[PDB]
Parts: structure tokens; C-alpha cells; sequence
């Protein structure tokens, strides 16, 4: 069918600013037409906080497209369908390879906002595209991201405890089919932490609600340390400590979900591109 | 009703519903306007629409 | 005054009957033409 | 040549359908052509069955191949 | 202002706008 | 309705020579 | 049986035409009648300036022929005729009875109707395409005024 | 290709019936087949959700995850004709639900059991002896608390209930009926639920305790507003240890895997992903997620 | 530009019986 889509730029783009939007032509970016709201890059904005979870939940909302063509006034760009696939590229500066992964998840760019952007000096707005991976390699950056924040925090709170050159040394590299990456390390991802934070301090309380609904078996499972919790607590604390709990995991669940989910078929080494379509 | 070592100036927008005026002159633009195409696209027992 | 005074009708309206017209069909040509008749109304107004 | 023109001729898209609103008498034979052709993709014949050859180019889809 | 100096300098190299008082930033 | 189970024969117009709209 | 004598009242509607409105003063409008035929969407302007004869300061001057590019913006509306199937089976099948020529002349009423709301849709479109390109591209008066 | 169901009555459907499924055009509907003629005695949603038995919401998710989904276009006389959803075509889906919920955001939206009532959208035939049962279409934000209300009301019957009963939302409260007694499955759903955290208690962490002993003693998030600055003695006694980064990593791998499969066990229900919502026209161009 | 490489045979007047300028 008929899915060009054009934004409109208010400003006619110059020289640098075609050639960074041509290096970049191959990748997806989401959509809100405004060129104001375009993609990501009003939660990546100086306005808002960087925070990971509205930024996720407007990723998740909203709808992907993969543009085709540049021009010093027309962005053509086609939106998703589930129906039909796209040829989409990988032209992101944190470069992870596709190498016969028939999944590619489509998650906020966690390595920097200037690796993945172009920032428009004449423009109103300043671009940024998310970040298309393979999904051990999006689970891996989110394990070492996450225990770095903790293990971070914790050592900004009581640094006797651990190590920093402890965790960096194992939590700033990813290994996934023989290639060896480094995370670029440094605010960010500090609500998704103490979401996970909360959820596991709550959930010993919200197993034993749990085994008492329904007995020595499910009693048996936890150690000794993981099963003494006296029997004494009022009930509209322990009824929205439940519910918190459960709003926590239900969206840390779909938040470990990583998104929009890409799958792919026939990645071409030679010209960096596969066939792409969404699942 | 003390007045503050203060004065404040108080900002409000207002939203107005206006009804403009839309001039153009005389073959400001010009129109290609194409035969259209019509395309059966329910193929139903009950009534087609095209 | 744009006027002193306006035409109208001289009598009531009569109901005309329609919809009962049993004279027989012509030829192909009748029906053909009455078709024309009717969707080319669509695009000439007077 | 005249094998490969029988077969690409037999083996392409119908062209679409045309209703010219501008002028009179072309808009009644355009619609003379509509209900011709609703009217023999429609009923129990050879030809609701030859329509469904031509394909139209949502419903097919060539696949990706490995 | 750059949408002001834009649409002055582009009238005069002739020969997109959301609310008419948006452009003069000064309230009444 | 009024029209509930009947079938029409013909209708009658306002007095319209070549209009079909009204009474 | 003559049973009763029902009065049902069908609503009056104006149909309109791009040419029997009055802003198609505003509009050169052309049937180009295939559209895939333009590909650029640039036309180009060919501004040719008149000079006038000084002959007081003796710097004669030839007519400054400047060029500029501007866009075609191209408009997709799309509206729906709902022909039910049966007047269209009526349609097809020409009778030459004088009994189903009644039934032949109602079809052709009723599919005439709708294919008149969906004329008058696509000329109900047009009229708001060309009131948004109208209004896409029109400053307002504070700055024209001083501007122009 | 034809999408379209002729779902036929047996008698015929009286006059206040029509007029109240004329009010009820481009709802979602769940067939039993799908087929281009149908009858009415298996149409929607009261197969499974009937009057005699107690509401069990699980069950009719699931009902409404195998079963096809069909939206109602036209209603006349002996017969109701409806258009089927398939991946592919972008659908047009009315807000005509009576718990209203504003699609402001332009939310992914959820199809859900009648969790608010039956009665308000039982829509009665009195021609033949069905009721038919619009399913609740509504955004996931809204679903998932509402599905956690459902599976907490059952494990606090034991032991301020009023704010589990009803929903919350940004304009107004609704009230959604809760049964005493779940049903089998989903008491099979919050058995899985027990066994998962039975098993996951010891595949917890130990840095985040850490965290959150110092942040307590320290500095006062938002997010921290639950705890009413007390810490229990089960986060000491697990902060006895020592931390590593070794089991922890494969801890969290677990972890990640797990938090999948709990995303798999909470998504429930068909969901519907919208693009450009109208609010003045108040139905939305919607596809199947 | 368009005509980069081409030559033109004639050119489509718009409507224009004696006028030569416009489209």
C-alpha cells in the first residue's frame, strides 16, 4: 500500500547535516506530520530527566519507521506494519554484530546520548535513534548495567562492602558469538534499578503471602535465611506493599520485555542490511 | 493585607475561538486533478463498496 | 425596497402522482437511455 | 518472443477502474464497466473464478528465502 | 527570533507559523 | 412504524414536476 | 388493499461541484488526468524581470532572468460507494418486460443515488484539499501588510 | 478477500433489541468460528461466562486469546453481520463501553472479561435464549492493575479492601465486581504464581539490600515511600554475606529468564495496537497486536 | 535539475490558445 510518509523540516537542512543523516539512512527511528516529536528525542531532551521508563513506555507506544531517503527539505520515511518487512541496516556507532540472530529488540540507546544522534544546529530539535541489537546482547546490557547501578550506588552509599575495578572489570564488557565489546560506562537507568531494588526486597514478604494463600512443599524451597519473617504487620500496609509489588513486577516484566521485538532472515555482511519485519 | 517587600506580575494566556478571513487572489494556485480510480474493495453478498 | 411586490402561485399545489407508470418498454434503447439519463445527472447540473 | 509475449500478457495486473467525474457521457459507460464488472466477479460463473488469478497488487505474499 | 529573521530575510530573498502573536514575544 | 408490514404501490409528490425532495 | 397513506419526507441535499463553488476563482484547476506522469516534484519558476531605460546615469542593463524551484504538493482523498447487491444484479440483467422496467428504473435510482453521495464526497474533498492548501500557505495579515 | 460473518438468528428480534445493539456498532466481538455464517448460540462471550456459575476471569481470558475476535458493523432484522480481525488490516473500533476510559494517550489497548459487571453490558435477546456479552476494551495500564486487583483479591480474602475492589483511574473510580471464590484456574494461575516465587526467593539478590539500607538511612526518593523509614531483619541477615559479581551474574541471567516467563504468564488477553485515535470522532484505526 | 540531459520536443500549454505564459 501506500506508506511514504513525509515530515516536515521547517528549515532547509545544509551540507554536514545531509551527510550525517545520510550515514545513518538505514536505521529505524519511532514516529509521533511534526518534526518537533518525531522520535526519541523529547525524553532525550535537556528539558525532561533522562529517565528509562517513560522513555520505554513511549518506545513501546508508539510506532517505528525505517526511512529511505534525505533530502535537503523531505525526511521519506515509511512507518511498520505487522503485515510486511523492511530492509533495515545496522548504522549505529555502538556496532554489535547480526550475525545469524533471528532477533532484534529495539530498546533506549543506554550507551550515550551522542553515540546514537544527530544533532540539527538549524533545526528545532535534536534526533536521536534507539538502539536495534541482538537480544542476548540487550539482556546482557541490561544485567550489567542494572548490577552496575546497584553495585555503583551501593559503593556511593558504603564503599567497604565491594569494589568498583571488581565490577568494572566484568560489568563493562559483553561477549556474545566470539565478538568482545566494551560498555561505555559512567542519572541514568536510577529508577529501573531501585524498581528492581524494590521488587526483591518486597518479594520475600510477597512469597510467604503467596504460600499462605494456598503446604510444607512450597514451605521447603526457601533456605533458612529466606524464609523468617515474624507474623506481625497491619493489613493496609502489607495490602499496598502487595499492590505495589505486583504494579512493580508487572511492569518490570513487560519493561524486560524488550519492546518492540525485530526479527530477522538473511543478514548481509557485504552490505550490512537484512530483511527485516516485525514480530 | 500587608503589602510584601515584593510585587508580582501575574501572566495568563487566553484562549479565543476567532473566525478568520481567508483571501486569494485570482489563479493564485494551480490544480492537477486526475480522473480517480475506483477500486472494489468488499466483495460482499449483503452490499459492494467501492 | 428591493420591490413592492412578489409573484407567487395563484393556487394551492395538487399532489401529482408518480411512481405508477405502467406504459411498456420501448426497446433496449429506452432502458439504455433512461441509464444515461440518470448517472450522467451526476456530473451536469442544469 | 510470441511464446514469452502469450505468456507476460496473460500474466499481468487488470488495469484500475476509471470513473471520469468531469465529463458526462464518459461517466456513464465508466459505470457501465463497474457494474459489468461487479456482476461477473460476483456470481457463480468461469469468470468469478478466472478473476481470482490476476491477484490484484495484502493477501499474498512471496516469503523470504534462507 | 529565528523564526522572524527567517520569514523576513526569506520574503526578501524571494522576490509554518502555529499562532500569528506567537512570533512577538511580548505579552499585552 | 406505519409501515410495519406493507408493501407501497406509489408515492405522491408535492406537486414537483422534477424535484424528488419534500412531502 | 390501499391499507394507509404514509408521509415520509426525504431531506433536501445541496450537491456540490469544485466549479459551482466560488474559490475555484482562487485556482487555475486542469485535468491532468494521469499523475504518475509527474515524477519531480519540482517545477521550475522562470522569473524573467523588465528593466527600464536610464538614460541618465548610462548603465544600460539586459533583463535579470533569475530562476527558483518550488514544490508540487500532490493530495490523496478517498471516499466509499456503497452499491447494494442486488440493484446491481437488476443492473445487469436488462429486462425487456414492462413490469421489471419499474424494478429496472428503481435500481438505477438507488444506485444513482449513491453514486451521487460519493460524487459529491469527492467534490466535498476537493474543496477541503484546496481550503488546507489555501490556508497551509497563507500569512497573516500583520506581517503581510507591512511585509508586502 | 472477504472478512465478513453473517451471524444469523433463529427468531426474530424485537424492535427495543435492535435499538439496543444499534447502540452497540464497532464493538469487539469473540466468535466461535471463523466462518462466513454463523448463529447467535456462540456468539460473544457468554459460552463461558454465564449466569448459574461464578465469574471466573481467567478463563475467559484465555477464551478470548484462542477464539478470534470481530467487530459488529451492521444490525438488522433475523441477523447481525460482523467483520472479522486479522493481522494485516487497520480497524476501526468505537469507545462504546460503559466503565468509560479516555484513549487520550493513544495507548495499546486490552480486550477484558466484563470485570465491571454483567449487567451493563449483558445485552439481552429475548428472541432465542442467549445473552450475548460485549468483551471490556481498555489500555494496558488500566488491564494490568485491574488483572493484579483479580489475583490479589483472592489471596487477601484472608485479611481497605474497598480500594482492591475498585479501579483506580485519573477522572473517576469504577467499581468492579470481585467473586468470593476465583475459580479453578485461576487458582491455577495464582498456584503457578506461588510456586514461581517459592522457587525465585532464593534466586534473589544481595547488593540491592545494600542499596536500599543506605538510602534509607540517607536520602528519601519518592519511589521510597512505602517502607514508612523501617527496614525488616530478613535484608540483615541476607546482608551477612559477602558480595561477588560471579554468582550474581548468573543470578540476574536467571533472573532475566524468569522475568520473561513472568511476562508471559501476566500478558493475558488479546491486545490492540492503536494508530491516530480520533477524540472528536471517538472510534480509533486500530490493528491486532 | 530535470533537464539535465534531455532534449524537449514540445512542451503542454494550459488551456492557453494565445497565451504563452503559466504552467
Amino acid at each position: 500500500m501506500d506508506l511514504k510518509v513525509v515530515v516536515s523540516l521547517s528549515s532547509r537542512l545544509y551540507t554536514d547535516e545531509i551527510a550525517k543523516m545520510q550515514q545513518r539512512i538505514g536505521c529505524i527511528l519511532p514516529l509521533a506530520q511534526n518534526v518537533q516529536g518525531l522520535g526519541l528525542g523529547q525524553v532525550y531532551s535537556l528539558e525532561t530527566v533522562p529517565d528509562y521508563v517513560s522513555m520505554y513506555n513511549y518506545l513501546s507506544d508508539c510506532t517505528l519507521a525505517v526511512l529511505d531517503e534525505v533530502s535537503v527539505d523531505s525526511l521519506i520515511l515509511t512507518k511498520i506494519v505487522p503485515g510486511q518487512t523492511y530492509a533495515i541496516k545496522n548504522k549505529y556507532q555502538p556496532f554489535f554484530q547480526w550475525h545469524g540472530t533471528g532477533s532484534l529488540s529495539v530498546m533506549p540507546p543506554v550507551f550515550g546520548r551522542e553515540h546514537a544522534t544527530v544533532k540539527l544546529e538549524s533545526n528545532d530539535v535534536d534526533i536521536v535513534f534507539p538502539m536495534v541489537l541482538p537480544t542476548p546482547i540487550a539482556e546482557e546490557v541490561l544485567q550489567k548495567i542494572l548490577l552496575f547501578n546497584v553495585y555503583s550506588r551501593v559503593v556511593m552509599q558504603a564503599p567497604g562492602n565491594a569494589d568498583m575495578l571488581d565490577v568494572h572489570m566484568h560489568l563493562g564488557s559483553v561477549s556474545y558469538l566470539g565478538h568482545h565489546y566494551e560498555l561505555a560506562l559512567p542519572a541514568l537507568l536510577d529508577n529501573l534499578s531501585l524498581y528492581f531494588c524494590i521488587m526483591v526486597t518486597l518479594l520475600p514478604r510477597a512469597s510467604m503471602r503467596l504460600v499462605r494463600g494456598l503446604n510444607l512443599f512450597q514451605e521447603m524451597v526457601p533456605d533458612e535465611i529466606a524464609r523468617i519473617d515474624l507474623d506481625d504487620l497491619s493489613v493496609a500496609d502489607d495490602l499496598s506493599r502487595m499492590r505495589v509489588m505486583m504494579t512493580y513486577l508487572q511492569s518490570l516484566a513487560s519493561l524486560f520485555n524488550l519492546g518492540p521485538r525485530l526479527a530477522t532472515a538473511a543478514y548481509s555482511q557485504e552490505t550490512l542490511t537484512a530483511t527485516c519485519w516485525l514480530r | 493585607k500587608i503589602h510584601p517587600g515584593v510585587a508580582m506580575t501575574v501572566v495568563r494566556t487566553d484562549e479565543i475561538l476567532s473566525e478568520n478571513i481567508l483571501f486569494s487572489s485570482r489563479a493564485s494556485t494551480s490544480m492537477f486533478i486526475g480522473t480517480p480510480n475506483v477500486s472494489r474493495r468488499e466483495a460482499r453478498v449483503d452490499a459492494v463498496t467501492f | 425596497e428591493a420591490d413592492n411586490q412578489i409573484m407567487g402561485p395563484s393556487s394551492y399545489a395538487s399532489f401529482v402522482v408518480r411512481g405508477e407508470n405502467l406504459v411498456t418498454a420501448v426497446s433496449y434503447g429506452r432502458v439504455m437511455r433512461t441509464f444515461e439519463h440518470f448517472m450522467a445527472r451526476i456530473v451536469d447540473s442544469p | 518472443r510470441r511464446r514469452l509475449q502469450r505468456r507476460i500478457a496473460g500474466l499481468l495486473p487488470p488495469p484500475a477502474r476509471r470513473l471520469n467525474i468531469s465529463r458526462g457521457s464518459e461517466f456513464t459507460r465508466d459505470v457501465r464497466g463497474l457494474v459489468e464488472e461487479h456482476a461477473q466477479a460476483s456470481s457463480l460463473s468461469a469468470a468469478a473464478v478466472w478473476r481470482a488469478g490476476l491477484l490484484a497488487p495484502s493477501g499474498w505474499r512471496p516469503p523470504v528465502f534462507g | 527570533n529565528r523564526g522572524l529573521y527567517n520569514m523576513v530575510n526569506e520574503y526578501s530573498q524571494r522576490l509554518f507559523l502555529e499562532q500569528p502573536c506567537s512570533f512577538l514575544q511580548e505579552a499585552f | 412504524s406505519a409501515a410495519e408490514g406493507l408493501f407501497h404501490s406509489f408515492d405522491l409528490l408535492v406537486g414537483k414536476d422534477a424535484r424528488e425532495a419534500g412531502i | 388493499k390501499f391499507e394507509v397513506l404514509l408521509g415520509v419526507y426525504t431531506n433536501a441535499i445541496q450537491y456540490v461541484r469544485f466549479l459551482e463553488t466560488a474559490l475555484a476563482v482562487s485556482c487555475v484547476n486542469t485535468e491532468f488526468k494521469d499523475l504518475s506522469r509527474m515524477t519531480d516534484g519540482k517545477i521550475q519558476f522562470r522569473i524573467s524581470v523588465p528593466t527600464i531605460a536610464h538614460g541618465d546615469g548610462r548603465r544600460p542593463s539586459k533583463q535579470r532572468t533569475f530562476i527558483v524551484v518550488k514544490n508540487c504538493h500532490k493530495h490523496h482523498i478517498s471516499t466509499e460507494m456503497e452499491l447494494s447487491m442486488l440493484d446491481l444484479e437488476i443492473l445487469h440483467s436488462i429486462p425487456e418486460t414492462p413490469v421489471e422496467y419499474a424494478e429496472y428504473v428503481g435500481a438505477v435510482k438507488t444506485v444513482a443515488s449513491a453514486l451521487q453521495f460519493g460524487v459529491d464526497a469527492l467534490e466535498r474533498g476537493l474543496i477541503n484539499t484546496v481550503l488546507s492548501v489555501k490556508l497551509r500557505h497563507a500569512p497573516p495579515m500583520f506581517i503581510l501588510q507591512t511585509l508586502a
